[PDB]
């Protein structure tokens, strides 16, 4: 109540002066009565106790912080103040936010909440603020700022994109959808470390469009479109390339359903969904797990790649099973399974001859040892009513000498029954983090490389730290400089030619190929 | 039979001419150092010297490809232009 | 008549030839598939809601085996 009062009586001095007094009467009067009663309830009233700078935002005052703002702007240095105060409340706010002790935490719940936050900020900045530069400069450093102090938030943002990329169910319309995403890049705006939410967000493309097809069909130009004025025309390209690839894909799938309609519709590919892709684009560098393929697509995946290799000449089809589905028909009615082309090989060996055990499926099938466990653990534990895969000793850990069983669960009120075991809550388990953190690293590393040879190519040499300046400020935007990093690895060169960038002869460099 | 698969929705890999035996510029092997590296250890650091794929599906070492981004780039296996899309095989 | 109607006449004839195009593509794929004998000359039609006046098109009733199999497939497919 002390800011209308002050207000009040503000307002009544001037009238008085104005009507009581000379004509002018009132730069001196107005600019003494602010440093009186502004200048010295500035610093206390904000920061103290009950209900001051502090508290009226967290409760969401909008009338209060409209207020201030309209009666602070007219005395110097209380705008500094109250973004300083506004900018403290940020960084408590987050740091209780973004806290990283305890495990538990859902990331798509994070960052809805995150961005929460923003759009709550923002909405208060708009109605009170007047759309104040210092108050917007002030909240981007703070993002900047405390958000980039976690390295696993460009993850958890990644997850979230994807999860509000899978299925429009909530917001079905679509400008509830381009204002979540409009705010989405907004909090990435104020995000670094882009390398790894780049990795992750083409993970995520690579489980989406390697999965059941038909999720937006439409956004994805939107994103692509946002990615262009975003991180501009580096990696989109590559993603625009692996959706090409798809494309190419399909293209292959009908030209080989057409080819085998011409020479005797392939029964055993009655309905072979198979795809082409390539190396470089998608993350399949681990496409070697050789296992027995059943009988019947065994013969199918021998047809489709002699007809890929002629086709393109030179298409060495290399066999994979960490990618794909499978519709399993089984058979009172006819409901028909899905397997993951994980399960595939396990269920051939129990038709080809049921009452088998761990030894069995691991000994006459030459199969790797995590995915294995694996796939085991998805068919037989954790499972709920809907078993498809039973054992009569019934324990949480997996031994060795155990039968296999099938049960009815007919449960299943369709035709059309599947067990998505995988995509299960993200657990973002220790050796995925670390290997994939060892990827990001290595990614870099040849980045700087390949900046430093694309760019001191054409400009002038460095005595001690000249040009590290300039390839630490070319990659500000993309990740931390990482001195100790780049300084060991700009020395690493030396050793042949294309700018050895002598140590002792640093007083000129080779600038020759 | 009481399990019959239906479709089968599988994902095939390829790639042009890496030729695991030998680097296409260097003729040594895909892997196991390059002509200008020779010794593993030597100085190197956890050798540096990996493999480079490109757009293309052609892989040599990076330091094989390396030396050809000075001249003309158009990945002499065939008439692509040259990319950087992974490192490491 | 002009251009009112006209439209939606040659729009359930271009109906008429996807369902022709559709029984030749369920021909083919009726040998790749051919889970029973049930698919034996199969002369199935696709048509659309809108176009044919079809939308009395729930007499819920049995079907004889051979066109059970039949239908059965053509859904799968
Ligand atoms: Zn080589
Ligand atoms: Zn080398
Ligand atoms: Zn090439």
């Amino acid at each position: 109540v002390y800011i209308k009062k002050v207000e009040a009586r503000i307002n009544e001095e001037i009238e008085r002066v104005m009507h009581c007094l000379d004509k002018s009467t009132e730069e001196p009067i107005v600019k003494v009565v602010e440093r009186e009663l502004i200048s010295k309830h500035m610093k206390t009233i904000v920061e103290m106790e009950n209900s001051g700078l502090v508290h009226m935002l967290k409760n969401g005052k909008t009338e209060d912080l409209g207020c201030m703002y309209k009666l602070f702007s007219r005395v110097p240095n209380g705008l500094k103040t109250m973004c300083e105060c506004m900018s403290s409340y940020l960084r408590e706010q987050g740091k209780a936010l973004v806290s990283e002790e305890g495990e538990g935490k859902n990331p798509v719940d994070y960052i809805q909440g995150l961005l929460d936050l923003k759009s709550r900020f923002d909405r208060f900045l708009l109605e009170s603020f007047n759309n104040d530069r210092l108050f917007k400069q002030t909240i981007a450093g703070d993002f900047e700022y405390f958000l980039n102090l976690n390295s696993r938030s460009p993850e958890y943002l990644s997850l979230f994109i994807d999860d509000k990329l899978k299925k429009g169910v909530k917001g079905l319309t679509e400008q509830e959808v381009e204002t979540i995403l409009d705010k989405a890049m907004v909090l990435f705006r104020f995000m670094q470390e882009k390398d790894v939410f780049e990795r992750y967000y083409k993970q995520h493309l690579a489980r989406r469009l390697l999965t059941n097809k038909s999720v937006s069909d439409d956004s994805e130009k939107n994103m692509i479109s946002k990615l262009k004025t975003e991180c501009g025309c580096q990696f989109t390209s590559k993603l625009e390339g692996m959706f090409r690839d798809m494309s190419i894909s399909n293209t292959t799938m009908d030209e080989f359903r057409q080819h085998l309609q011409a020479t005797g519709v392939s029964l055993g590919g009655v309905d072979l969904t198979v795809r082409v892709l390539t190396t470089g684009y998608w993350p399949t560098q681990s496409a070697t797990p050789k296992c027995n393929i059943p009988p019947a697509p065994r013969h199918a995946f021998e047809i489709f790649r002699r007809f890929y290799l002629a086709k393109h000449s030179g298409r060495q089809l290399t066999l994979q099973h960490h990618m794909g589905s499978a519709d399993l028909n089984a058979t009172t009615r006819k409901h028909i399974l899905q397997v993951s082309t994980f399960q595939m090989t396990i269920l051939m060996l129990f038709n080809n001859r049921e009452k088998y055990t761990f030894e069995e499926i691991q000994q006459e099938t030459d199969i790797p040892e995590r995915e294995l466990v694996r796939a085991l653990q998805s068919l037989a534990c954790g499972k709920p009513t809907q078993r498809v895969l039973t054992k009569e000793p019934k324990s949480k850990e997996i031994e060795n000498g155990h039968i296999f069983t099938v049960n009815d669960q007919f449960t299943s009120k369709l035709h059309r029954v599947k067990i998505q075991t995988v995509a299960a809550k993200q657990g973002e388990s220790d050796p995925e983090r670390k290997e994939t953190r060892q990827k990001v690293d290595d990614d870099r590393k040849h980045e700087i490389e390949a900046a430093i040879v694309r760019i001191m190519k054409s400009r002038k040499k460095m005595q001690h730290n000249v040009l590290v300046a300039e390839v630490t400020q070319q990659l500000k935007a993309r990740f931390l400089p990482s001195p100790v990093v780049i300084k060991k690895r700009i020395e690493g060169l030396i050793e042949r030619e294309y700018l050895a960038r002598t140590p002792e002869d640093r007083k000129v460099y080779t600038y020759v190929a | 039979k009481r399990f019959e698969v239906k479709k089968w929705n599988a994902v095939a890999l390829w790639a042009w001419d890496i030729v695991v035996d030998n680097c296409a510029i260097c003729r040594n092997h895909i892997m196991d150092l390059c002509i200008e590296c020779q010794a593993n250890q030597a100085s190197a650091t956890s050798e540096e010297c990996t493999v480079a794929w490109g757009v293309c599906n052609h892989a040599f070492h990076f330091h094989c490809i390396s030396r050809w981004l000075k001249t003309r780039q158009v990945c002499p296996l065939d008439n692509r232009e040259w990319e950087f899309q992974k490192y490491g095989h």
